[PDB]
């Protein structure tokens, strides 16, 4: 486990994100912190970015989830975020499933991409999802 | 309405008298330059050509001073018309009388006909050796003749359209604007700031170079600062504050002119840089086109940058499963570089959206307020 | 309310003591300049005129140091009144004691009566030849007497109206403003920035020129940098960072003064340019009149530019149908040039409307919000 | 649609001809530099190597002038396509013909094969001594060959993507943007202003240094300004307007080049400083993070500053009641300093909130207007 | 969470190794300066004191290179922890390997023990006379030891609080901020821009002055540029771009250092002026107090200016009716001047209201939008 | 009467102030011209400044009234406006009548001011009005 | 017909103006593109500028119409737009028909203009329209 | 008592804060003066800062109260305001009473603080108020 000073500084950051001190980061607190930083996050994006690290799905970020997020964000570059962004920009239709037509389209900027599709479709659902994309990335 | 006709009549006379004051003011300067150049080698001060040419400057000064007196007599009459005065003495203030005498004193300095000489002693530059020469007295009177260039500013103001237009006067009156010589200067520096600074710099270049050569021809026997082309280089390097090199003036007249050039060049170059800086700046309309095309470029770059992320990731996965080590390691190094490159273009795209929203901030505000109406 | 009366009484004494400290501070400087100039040629350091004049500086320094001691004794009493202290020792901090001793040390440097000499060796400029002279010891004590000019800033602050006015103090208190020597400096640079920079530059010009001449009269036997008029030129060209020419100081005192002039002139000229740049800029009211008259001018130009488009087009059509070839070709070249000229004035008019809307953006916002009320 | 195909075909030919004009334009310059350097010591002007190398410049000038003629014949055809003209004479204006002849005159200056000499007399710097030498006539023709660098700007414009892209043309048309050589210059100074100024400064550094050395090798017998490494130092110090030192040119060719370097360096350095100043400025996103962390720092400082206020106050109260005088006095001095320090951090925190609200002003305005919808 | 503990452990080792690299990096520089100064007059290069002191630099370079190797071995391990790599080869890129070798090459240059000499020939300034001397080979190796100052920037970044704080990292992550050496530079130029520029200028002043004196002691036999106090003046005047005077370097090492000083001083002075300009500008809170007190002053001036209008008007009317002519004329001149003075204060008051409304524009907008809620 | 060119330029100015060309300057046209110049004139001030030169009182400015206004405003300084402003700043209460108390007050920034009041009260209404003020000024 | 690369780039521009990809540029898409460029076009001006090149009059811009517009706008200066603007500024009344009084007025900034009117009135309707103006211009 | 000039200047300041001249500074006048200075004071803060020097509690500031406030604010640094601000920042809960837990917390940035509490609780209410804080400060 982390040392005393690291735990203290991570608790300081958590309390910075937790105004009321109830121990969980409500989406309102994250929204007001982001607005204090000059950003204008909508409720949909706020909820989407608060459930990225919400492991238990209760709708709030407790201390272990914040610690995991910090472990993800302490490094200069996070591979998970970049892979997610690449998958997003691949998905032109925005449905969460990159079709074979989009896979062909993103290369023109035949057999190789077909092999990629064959080896990426782990569940055999006829398409590629985010979990398959990150499995292929690693 | 009666004073409206009289005011226009007196302004036309003032404009006409200011034009003839510049004709005779510049004529005396031109003849002074011709006489100064020719009296050095062509003839001497005891020649009849020097008497004839210096009688032209003297005669033109008599006419020039007559036009200055009459012009100020018209300003007295215009003061009486504007202020509703019937006695000319009410216009005579201490500031007005001082400036009337100042213009007469400035415009009455010229080379008097006749040969008078004085002893001029100067310390040579870089050698600190005295140099005594018998100089003419017309050189200390020729240089102040360049002070007649103030009539150029008078002609510029009196020939300006907004100074007398009944439309600019009415619009300016509603906004409490004062139409004086300073307002004309400010409008010139906004319409054509480059032309004003360029014309002033070139005019100062020729005048200062001639003044340096004219003053430093008595104590220069080596054709260093007495050369016109060597005096133009000295004036230009002092203008840019580079230095003096070996062209250090031997006389305090040339040192004073170089000091004046350095002061004017300290501000003229800074103003010129500001003009060029605001001339290389994209306008609001041109910035929207540049941002629109940059956004399309960044969107296309993000497609190829993310495609490289997946292309290297698949090759890395393929080689790792295919019992390949050196190839998988190489494509993992490429995958990390592709992820970093994809992140860099993603961040520079995000900065562009921030810039686009920063400039399009108050225009969107207007649209919302129109909707509320 | 009792401390309000006492605070005003102590401030009046402080203002009165700061005025007399400037009277005796500047008197010692003036007598130092007179004695330094006359001790060179008029008499020698062993004369009774040097003893009498150096006893005037010494006597004025005794009175000046007495006024500094009493002034700081008033600041101790004002500290006790403001902070509600009854013991003077509570005011004695390390920073206060250091600055009290610093002012005494600065104001106690003056030419002591009596003739003492030291050996001054310097390397001549441009020849690198040593020059040993027996210099007086009062020259190394006369130059530091110019450090008494800090009393000018003390007098300026204590004579300032907003420093003690009960209206500026109340308004400033509501806005949490600190009324110190830095606030007075900032208000001076906003009210009269040109006057402050001009007075400072002229005052530095005379003082630095005299210091250069005073230091470089022992090692100058050719009247180069020992001449007051040749030292004013050296200070001015170094101020503008032009160069040194042949006026390179032979002593490290004159090199240090020229270095100080170069540092001050690096910023003074840049600040002066900024003042002039914001002085040549049209105000908001004057820009609306200029834009209004430009709009009328462009509308009239578009009428004549489009009239030339149709005038050349009709002539081109007439000549083409009239079996004319060379004339029709010439008027087609004119028609293309007229179309380009019409487009140019149309584009420069469009840029003016964009500028008009850019400046009139938030005023229109206020009108809409007033309507919604 | 037919003219769309023809316009693209003529633009491809123009781009191809501008590339070959730069190939032969730069080849003649390179051979000129090689021939100038080798004709000094390697061989003489009467050698067959000078005839062979000067016949390469002459042959390349014939081809270069042919490409200039054909390129302008393509611009005539593109003028006819764009303007719907069928006769080439309609394109022939006074401005076009003058610039066609100007380019031919500029590109036709080169060292003609054959040995011709002229007498070159110059005044040596710092000694003012005449120096007469028999110089070749190819030196006054080699320097103007650097004016062929205008073809670089032509290639840059014709190879630019937004100059011909059907997307930038359509977007620019909606915004009434003119795609000319000035628009490309403005976009270069916004995308990569540092790279443009750095490349220009380095290119000018080598070219001006070589021109100074080439002109001042006939009258320099001491390897001062004739040395390439001593000419690079002279160009750089003149670029920064430091001075000349002992590197004052002996010829008016080297004085003119140094004058050109001083003019370019007066603006290039000012533009570079502006680029660096806007590069060290925190962006809007980075300023919000800096202000957020400063606010947390100031809140923590106010907790420790007020804790010192109470800590010293309690110690002062304890010692005062405990019949202690010297200790109570010392802790009252500390209490006053703690109160002043607490006030200082409280004021600098208040200034931070003012700065935070000043930058977050229009974003909050947008949120309110969205709520009203 | 496991990599969080390892990342902090590896960062503490990196910070500890960067501190010891600065201890041994600066120690070698200090011993180099001591050995260079003493090897000139105290002893010779064949002495055991030169061998002992140059063995201290050599020994410290071995330890310094060991700390550089280990520090980069920690950066490899931190790369593996951050990027989830298990093989060290995946971190080895072309850019990383080049910079690892660049640091080793920079930090391995030092005076090798042993006496080796080379022939140094330079051209004296202002005389153009060759000067051949047998110089030590340790002077061309002592100057590059000042390139070890890059470790100062490494220590500054690694000791920075926001580089590792878990609060600044979390806040910066939400705003997509990159915490690199450039972000630390930008925050330093916003917090303390004056301190950064002052420390850099003073540090460059001592280092450049010592480098000039160290290089120009072999070819200076007149104590001109070989004097430390004469080299500090040369560096300062070149920094301010004043000139060179007689202090023109005799060696290309001193010319290169003076060129570097001129480039750094061209931007450092411009940045310093910008810092002072924004430091003399009244804040928003201080401008409201200044405008509030100016408004009260102008209201009081308008009362006395209009009172003079009526006072002079009544006296003019009284004298006119009382059969007085010279007195009535005099008071009509005063009445016109009083009307002009009243108009001037009325116009400068109107300009103040315009300035007050211009600054208070968006704050009033917020109040209206709050009311609509 | 004025010459042809002066009449033409004054008509140009009048048409600048008269958008609809009906021959009279309605207060709306003056208001929109002033707003085009960056000013924000209220209706009360607009009407007050449009009846200053409105001789006939019809509520609009015809060509002769505009010509009189231009004759008043062509000079650099107009004495009538300055005298009016001095009278306004004298009138602290704003009722249009400067009382003797205000006359005494404006001098402190006894017999002489009493003589001024006696010689300025031409109609003997016990106070001083604008017409009396301009009579005393001239 | 155009080559492959030119067709591809013109299709890229058309798709830039056609967000939904339906093959026609609705006035909403043109409006949002113009607003993205900082302009504020009203609906009336938007419709007026969308029917300038709308040959078939269906109310939308298909690919051939966009190609014609691009052929018109690829050159540095388009003569049709300048002639149209000259005709517009000639038409002071804004009714689309320049009367003889306006033709006389625009020259003062008699027989010749009468001959111009006679030779420009091709249909003999007693006035000059835009088609007659462009016929005279060419 | 104060001299004539000091009384005159303090009356000038009071009249600057008193627009209507009724002799009392209503909270509306203070609010409009503060708003003229660029500040945005709420009604709650306005009332709180107007009763700091309101000795009689009538809700308005008369001349003696303004004179006392000026005597407090004429010095460069006022100890009462700084002590009040220190007490405020000590009071995290904002109830006006600093608890022993807060006293312990503000020192970590045991017996000594207990002695401070014992000697500061003059009334023995079990806590520390503002009057006790200023008694301890002096
Ligand atoms: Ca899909
Ligand atoms: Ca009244
Ligand atoms: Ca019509
Ligand atoms: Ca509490």
């Amino acid at each position: 486990q982390l040392t005393e000073e690291q735990i203290a500084e991570f608790k300081e950051a958590f309390s910075l994100f937790d105004k009321d001190g109830d121990g969980t980061i409500t989406t309102k607190e994250l929204g007001t912190v982001m607005r204090s930083l000059g950003q204008n996050p909508t409720e949909a994006e706020l909820q989407d970015m608060i459930n990225e690290v919400d492991a238990d799905g209760n709708g709030t970020i407790d201390f272990p989830e914040f610690l995991t997020m910090m472990a993800r964000k302490m490094k200069d570059t996070d591979s998970e975020e970049e892979i997610r962004e690449a998958f997003r920009v691949f998905d032109k239709d925005g449905n969460g499933y990159i079709s074979a037509a989009e896979l062909r389209h993103v290369m023109t900027n035949d057999e190789e991409v077909d092999e990629m599709i064959r080896e990426a479709d782990i569940d055999g659902d006829g398409q590629v999802n985010y979990e398959e994309f990150v499995q292929m990335m690693t | 309405l009666g004073a409206l006709r009289r005011r226009r009549a007196l302004f036309e006379k003032r404009k006409r008298l200011s034009d003839y004051a510049l004709i005779f003011g510049m004529f005396g300067i031109v003849v002074m330059v011709i006489e100064t150049e020719l009296s050095w080698g062509a003839y001497d001060k005891a020649s009849l050509y020097s008497l004839a040419l210096k009688c032209l400057i003297s005669l033109s000064t008599i006419i020039l001073l007559g036009l200055i007196i009459v012009y100020h007599a018209r300003e007295i009459q215009l003061f009486m018309v504007d202020n509703g005065a019937d006695d000319w003495r009410i216009a005579m203030t201490y500031e007005r009388i001082f400036f009337i005498c100042l213009e007469i004193l400035v415009c009455a300095i010229h080379p008097i006909p006749g040969n008078y000489t004085f002893t001029w002693t100067a310390r040579l530059a870089f050698s600190y050796a005295p140099s005594t020469t018998t100089a003419d007295v017309d050189i200390i009177l020729s240089i102040p003749m360049f002070l007649r260039l103030y009539l150029i500013a008078r002609v510029m103001l009196l020939h300006s359209k907004l100074f007398t237009d009944a439309s600019s006067r009415s619009i300016g009156a509603l906004n409490k604007i004062n139409f004086n010589t300073r307002f004309v200067m400010k409008t010139l520096m906004t319409i054509c700031p480059g032309t004003v600074l360029l014309v002033f710099s070139i005019s100062l270049w020729i005048i200062a170079a001639w003044t340096v050569r004219a003053c430093e021809r008595y104590h220069d026997q080596q054709d260093v600062t007495s050369n016109f082309l060597g005096a133009m280089w000295l004036i230009s390097i002092t203008f840019l504050s580079i230095g003096y090199g070996d062209m250090v003036p031997n006389t305090y007249c040339g040192k004073g002119v170089c000091l004046l050039t350095g002061i004017m060049g300290a501000g003229c170059t800074a103003l010129v840089v500001a003009v060029v800086a605001r001339k290389l700046e994209l306008t609001k309309a041109e910035k929207h086109v540049h941002n629109f095309m940059m956004d399309i470029q960044y969107t296309k770059e993000m497609k190829e940058s993310a495609a490289r992320v997946l292309q290297e990731a698949w090759m890395f996965y393929k080689h790792t499963r295919r019992k390949e080590s050196h190839a998988a390691r190489r494509h993992q190094r490429k995958l990390l570089a592709a992820i970093n490159a994809f992140r860099q273009v993603r961040l520079k795209h995000r900065k562009l959206r921030e810039q686009v929203n920063s400039m399009v901030d108050i225009s969107k505000m207007h649209m919302i307020l129109y909707d509320l109406q």
